[PDB]
């Protein structure tokens, strides 16, 4: 869907 | 078996301490003395899992269970192992089996909650963390993780008490030198001191040091000159985000813009090829592209970095998903710097520098960071928008407003010249298409939900249908080859009122911030705040706390998360962007600025709270940077009521996004180059890392 900054 | 039990308990203490090798040795010796020892199998499995020996781990977890079919621990730890191997179905079977065996097993509930969160089922994650806490009220991991779920959906029930308790939990954990339960990446969201934030990070850095000490690597020997590299600085960009990820959307042009006379660029990918043009472009344009995802051992992977000869090794992950900071802990390069992907200090002594800027990280707060500051001269932020979305460099409208009905396209000028009666308008140059048979047909396409039409042989597309027309243009992988229409009506926004936007994930919003936004909306009747379903289940919390503040429902309009190009294209329909002070829009900040949309921000102290102010300073719009909340509200209200002042600020943004350094990837690369060479001089002259505040 949509990629983000994650831990 | 008591011989065995004392070996096992020793092993457990050796493990808590971070002595992993020795812990393993003892678990094995425990089993050597007592082969049918379930807990030793499980604990050994569990430390092998820490070491990345996932298969060997599973084998011992199953021994444990075979020996003791009701051993709930082994099932719960096996679930985490399966989860690490991306076998969600297997992990869920293990966790639920553990809870079925013992419904009062709190860790199992907490781990089941964690996989629910990761799957984007927040209500169920919250419920299972609550069960965990109900069973074990003193449970830091589960509390802090619950606190993050609540943050994510903007649940602020007992907010101040919760914040106070996160701080207290972290205080306690840091006193006991245990791994804090607040993740370093989340730590900017809570009222922790900079010392607490730095220490949180330091502790996760230490994890990496502990894991590499099993390998017993001597220090690597590092170049003191550029002789073996023919006079070129060898720079290694390490990232798990060379693919369809914000990082590549920021920096994908940097590698190939480097100056090959004086630099040699190596990209170390930590992820496998996702098939996207982002990956294709960095693989093509870097001088050397190395796929470390094919090299699981961090010893052997650091070895490679050392034998490529890297001078400056660049950490683009910090504490994010995909990181392999173990690589940096081994120090395969003489200079190691944090850049771009991680908005915080690493807290680790293996990172020498953080690349940043005066606005983002002022000297006053240099003790916020373990690293020395390496200042870029404008902002450290960068965006690849000029390359990805050059169809947004110019725009045209239909009938005079700059943001109700908008057309963009590479061939827009040619289409305009095909029309009888186009007017040009000087910005305080914008083509305007009068109300016309052509204007009517475009609007008709939108209203009816049509995908595209043709006018004078030009393809005219509905901005809502990008994935049906060209899915690679939607993602930003390709530049759109049609003309796109974008309008306020496509998003339920009113043609006649001021639209404030913020397109970040909802977690960056906090009570104080929503209170500002409400104040502003109250002061500007018939304006709206335009937010995203990110996630959708944060929407009713937001709406409700806004009703409590005095606002009616229609004042906040939610849209869905869109493909990347639509997201960017659509910010054009807004008047103003109200940035989140708690944690700014970073990538999101560049997105909205590229639409020509001014952003009001209030820089805080943390790096994450200052980035938009740095973007804006580089952009040359100091007027949009607030020193307190009254300023922030006045600026925003002024931009919503003083409409000529709104024209002027918008014209300034619109043109400064081209004429200023902000989106200038070449200039940025060259400035980055000067700074790398400063860093290199200083070390080649035998000195140690020190501040480079130019
Ligand atoms: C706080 C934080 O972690 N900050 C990080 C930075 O410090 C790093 O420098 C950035 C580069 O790694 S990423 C990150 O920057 P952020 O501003 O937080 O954006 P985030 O991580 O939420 O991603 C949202 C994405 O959705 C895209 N997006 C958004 C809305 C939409 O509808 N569609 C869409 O594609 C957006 O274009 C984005 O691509």
């Amino acid at each position: 869907s949509s990629r983000v900054t994650v831990s | 078996p008591t011989h065995a039990d004392s070996l096992n308990n020793l092993a457990n203490i050796k493990r808590e301490q971070g002595n992993i090798e020795e812990a393993v040795r003892l678990y094995r010796k425990a089993l050597e003395v007592f082969p049918e020892f379930a807990a030793a199998h499980s604990n050994l499995a569990s430390v092998l899992q820490q070491q990345g020996k996932l298969q060997e781990a599973l084998m011992h977890y199953k021994e444990a269970i075979r020996i003791s079919p009701t051993f709930a621990d082994a099932y719960s730890n096996m679930g985490n192992t399966l989860k690490e191997m991306q076998d969600v179905q297997g992990a869920l079977q293990c966790y639920t089996r553990a809870i079925q065996i013992n419904p009062a097993f709190a860790d199992a509930h907490s781990n089941l909650a964690s996989i629910h969160k990761d799957s984007g089922n927040i209500p169920e994650a919250i419920a299972s963390y609550r069960t965990a806490l109900k069973l074990k009220p003193d449970f830091p991991d589960a509390y802090c993780n619950l606190a993050h779920c609540l943050q994510i959906v903007c649940d602020w029930t007992d907010y101040d008490e919760r914040m106070k308790k996160l701080v207290s939990i972290v205080a306690d954990q840091l006193e006991k030198n245990r791994l804090p339960s607040v993740h370093p990446h989340h730590s900017m969201l809570y009222p922790l001191s900079h010392g607490f934030r730095k220490a949180i990070a330091e502790r996760h850095g230490n994890l990496c040091l502990d894991k590499i000490n099993v390998l017993h690597k001597p220090p690597y020997e590092h170049p003191k000159d550029l002789k073996l590299s023919d006079g070129r600085l060898r720079v290694g960009y390490v990232s798990s985000d060379f693919g369809n990820h914000p990082t590549s959307h920021l920096m994908q042009s940097i590698p190939g813009m480097h100056n090959p006379d004086k630099f040699e660029v190596f990209c170390y990918a930590l992820s496998p090829d996702d098939g996207t043009n982002f990956r294709v472009k960095v693989m093509a344009e870097a001088n050397h592209f190395i796929d470390l995802s094919q090299i699981p051992c961090n010893g052997k992977a650091a070895d490679r970095i050392h034998q490529d000869g890297i001078h400056i090794l660049v950490n683009m992950n910090g504490y994010t998903k995909g990181a392999r900071n173990e690589l940096f802990a081994l120090r395969p390069a003489p200079i190691q710097a944090m850049w771009l992907g991680y908005p915080g200090t690493s807290g680790a002594l293996f990172m020498d520098y953080i690349i940043t800027d005066q606005e983002t990280s002022p000297a006053e707060v240099a003790e916020q960071y373990s690293e020395k500051l390496a200042y870029m001269p404008h902002t450290f932020f960068i965006g690849d928008h000029a390359n990805m979305f050059p169809h947004l460099k110019k725009k045209a409208v239909i009938d005079i407003y700059d943001n109700r009905i908008v057309l963009n396209g590479i061939d827009l000028k040619a289409f305009l010249d095909s029309l009888p009666d186009v007017k040009i308008v000087k910005m305080k140059n914008m083509p305007v298409i009068p109300m016309n048979t052509i204007a009517e047909a475009v609007i008709e396409m939108i209203n009816r939900g049509q995908i595209q039409i043709t006018i004078n042989g030009f393809s005219i597309s509905n901005g809502l249908a990008t994935t049906q027309i060209n899915n690679k243009a939607a993602t930003g992988e390709e530049v759109p080859r049609t003309i796109i229409v974008t309008t306020r009506s496509q998003y339920g926004l009113p043609e006649d009122a001021i639209v404030y936007c913020n397109f970040n994930q909802l977690y960056k919003i906090d009570p104080s911030t929503l209170q500002m936004w409400a104040n502003i909306l109250k002061r500007v009747p018939n304006s709206v705040l335009w937010l995203l379903r990110f996630p959708a289940v944060g929407e009713p919390n937001i709406q409700q706390y806004a009703q409590n503040m005095g606002l009616p429902q229609n004042r906040i309009i939610f849209s869905p998360v869109a493909p990347k190009e639509e997201h960017v294209r659509r910010g054009q329909l807004a008047d103003v962007c109200l940035d989140t002070p708690l944690c700014n829009g970073h990538t999101t900040g560049m997105d909205v600025l590229w639409a020509g949309t001014p952003m009001v921000t209030m820089p805080g102290e943390t790096l994450a709270s200052r980035v938009a102010a740095s973007q804006l300073t580089c952009l040359g719009c100091l007027e949009l940077i607030a020193k307190n909340r009254q300023e922030y509200e006045d600026i925003a209200v002024k931009l919503g009521t003083d409409l000529e002042y709104l024209k002027k600020v918008r014209g300034k943004v619109w043109k400064q996004r081209i004429s200023s350094p902000l989106f200038n990837t070449k200039q940025y690369t060259m400035e980055l180059e000067r700074l790398y060479l400063q860093m290199w001089e200083h070390y080649a002259a035998g000195n140690k890392p020190d501040h480079m505040i130019k």
